[PDB]
């Protein structure tokens, strides 16, 4: 089948600025290659179809351009509403197949993270089990990394994050990370660590405790 | 206008079969075939398969070919798409579409069909408190939270001192692992601010008639 790589996977934009994209098929297409935005919760919308073709009803903010293997969707003068998702299609062969998406967000200036951490409270560990809880809150850029340590060691299984959108107000992201344990598991160990990198990082942010302080 | 329908969501268990279904209108049926796509959360779009709603014969990429069946009712103008044998990898996003004239490009989609595989039945959450380690109040800002785990299904309701403190909250996405929710929330105030006033989360979870009031209380 024909692949579709797509370019960059994450563009980081500001109202106002022209910006652009890029969808490379593995093999020629032609000009049969058709763009699609997404926005949060929504369903796709076509934008450009044959690589340059308007469709009625978008506005003329949005071109297509290219032939061949190389394809290019332009956003000249971008909004708010433009911050979503955007994915390539081609018809050339048979299967169409999809680009993995160039994702909108919106820029603004790096910021660290806020890192809490929180062991388990006694109402859960009185019903058996030990989730020790760390938020990471109000980072810029969205890229971050977690490792939860146990006496030092990296701990991998037991562990669930949830990420929230781009905040609507200041354009940060936040983090939940939750390492879940039995009670008895819980208790064979004295230090925990929620330890954090990011861009913003000089060293990695180490939030910790002892059971046995 | 033309009209994909389909409903918003099914649950399902694993290792069952569901058939989710995309009524067409606004044109005529046997005129297009219907085409079907799956969107993970997060990632991008994936085609399932089309179908000739006329003649009945199919279309099947690899990858799903036997995973997903597709059939029509002519008589209801109603695509069906069977998924067999589910896993967790399956919970996704189900689209029908319906291509332009030439069959090159997706001219219509329907709302999409959220597919949740799990085994769980009706079930309340356990609410804890989060409350900071003692000894470093730090300076400037305090940050507690709320962990609301093990319910299904969704949705649960959270909120800090019955709706009162909303700024500096941040409530994240519920996550599903061995079938069943787990969802927090952080609200950050000002270190002179708490514990001498009073912080409390609240939390509902409709389906199983749940509400909590759980005060933070320093540990």
């Amino acid at each position: 089948e024909l692949v579709m790589t797509q370019s960059p996977a994450i563009l980081s934009v500001s109202p106002g600025e022209r910006v652009s994209f890029s969808c490379r098929a593995s093999q020629i297409i032609g000009t049969s290659i058709h763009w699609y935005q997404q926005r949060t919760n929504g369903s796709p919308r076509l934008l450009i179809k044959y690589a340059s073709e308007s469709i009625s009803g978008i506005p003329s903010r949005f071109s297509g351009s290219g032939s061949g293997t190389d394809f290019t969707l332009t956003i000249n003068s971008v909004e708010s509403d433009d911050i979503a998702d955007y994915y390539c299609q081609q018809s050339n062969s048979w299967p169409v197949t999809f680009g993995a998406g160039t994702k909108l967000e919106l820029k603004r200036a790096d910021a660290a993270p806020t890192v809490s951490i929180f062991p388990p409270s006694s109402e859960q560990l009185t019903s058996g089990g030990a989730s020790v809880v760390c938020f990471l809150n109000n980072f810029y850029p969205k890229d971050i990394n977690v490792k939860w340590k146990i006496d030092g060691s990296e701990r991998q299984n037991g562990v669930l994050n949830s990420w929230t959108d781009q905040d609507s107000k200041d354009s940060t992201y936040s983090m939940s990370s939750t390492l879940t344990l039995t009670k008895d598991e819980y208790e064979r160990h004295n230090s925990y660590t929620c330890e954090a990198t990011h861009k913003t990082s000089t060293s990695p942010i180490v939030k910790s405790f002892n059971r046995a302080a | 206008e033309v009209q994909l329908q389909q409903f918003g969501a099914e649950l399902v268990k694993p290792g069952a079969s569901v058939k989710i279904s995309c009524k067409a209108s606004g044109y005529t049926f046997t005129d297009y075939n219907m085409d079907w796509v799956k969107q993970s959360h997060g990632k991008s779009l994936q085609w399932i398969g089309d179908i000739s709603p006329y003649y009945g014969s199919t279309g099947y990429s690899q990858k799903f070919k036997g995973k997903a069946t597709l059939t029509v009712d002519r008589s209801s103008s109603t695509a069906y798409m069977e998924l067999r044998s589910l896993t967790s990898e399956d919970t996704a996003v189900y689209y029908c579409a319906r291509r332009n004239y030439d069959g090159s490009w997706f001219a219509y989609w329907g709302q999409g069909t959220l597919v949740t595989v799990s085994s769980a039945k009706t079930t309340a959450p356990s609410v804890y408190p989060l409350a900071p380690v003692c000894g470093d109040t730090t300076g400037s800002s305090v940050t507690l939270g709320c962990l609301v785990k093990g319910y299904f299904p969704e949705p649960v309701t959270l909120t800090w001192n019955s709706g009162s403190l909303s700024s500096g909250v941040h409530t994240f996405p519920a996550v599903l692992q061995s079938d069943l929710y787990t969802l927090s929330s952080s609200v950050t105030v000002t270190s002179s601010t708490w514990p001498s006033q009073s912080i409390t989360c609240n939390v509902a979870h409709p389906a199983s008639s749940t509400k909590v009031d759980k005060k933070i209380e320093p540990r």
